[PDB]
This record gives structure tokens, C-alpha cells and sequence, in this order.
């Protein structure tokens, strides 16, 4: 699992918005396809905003 | 916050 | 004007969501650590954490 | 990111 170190507001349709502390599972560049265990939404996230 | 990285290459 | 140093996602209906680098006008800052701010980009207004922004 | 500060006092 990964944890959001920061909030992120989506900038494209396929981005995932998330809040600091949100738990994420990476499904698959610098943007990763992630699924929010907290909200159930899936989208691309900046890899430097999350940590194991 | 950290600079947003470049989007992925096609 | 103030600038967002971080993204912020609203956690209540009357919060304001915003992105790092967004320019914000502080509309009220007398009610506590959450200030009422107005986004120059989106035009929306809502409460923001005062420690996520800095004078531009 | 910084911790979110406590919400404002009720009026």
C-alpha cells in the first residue's frame, strides 16, 4: 500500500484527487495509475506525492 | 509541495 | 494576494479546494486558523487552512 | 504537507 504525503487536486479527467493520509494501491512514467482504498476512485497520481 | 513531474511519454 | 504552497482538497462543503500556485485573495482572516479566501482562478470562495498559503 | 490546523471556534 502507499500513503499520500500531500493533498492532490486533479488537473485532468483521468487524474485521481486525493487527501494527505489516503491509502492507495498502485495498479501500474512519473504518473502512476492508483486506486484509492479510501474513496474507491482510480486515476493517475504524481509518484513523488506518495510513499510506501 | 513537490514540483509535479512531467506527464508520461505516449 | 496570497499563493497556495500546497494543493488542498475540501473536507467540508464550505471549504475551498485549490492547487499549488493558485492565487488567493483573503476575504476574512479573523475567525481562526481557517481563513475565508477567494480564488482568482476559479472565482470560488471558501475556508482554507492558513498555513497552506503565503503572501504572494 | 503541514498538518491541518484545528477548525475555527464556534461563534
Amino acid at each position: 500500500t502507499f500513503v499520500a504525503l500531500y493533498d492532490y487536486e486533479s488537473r485532468t479527467t483521468t487524474d485521481l484527487s486525493f487527501k494527505k493520509g489516503e491509502r492507495l494501491q498502485i495498479v501500474n512514467g512519473d504518473w502512476w495509475l492508483a486506486h484509492s482504498l479510501t474513496t474507491g476512485r482510480t486515476g493517475y497520481i504524481p509518484s513523488n506525492y506518495v510513499a510506501p | 509541495a513537490p514540483p509535479l513531474p512531467p506527464r508520461n511519454r505516449p
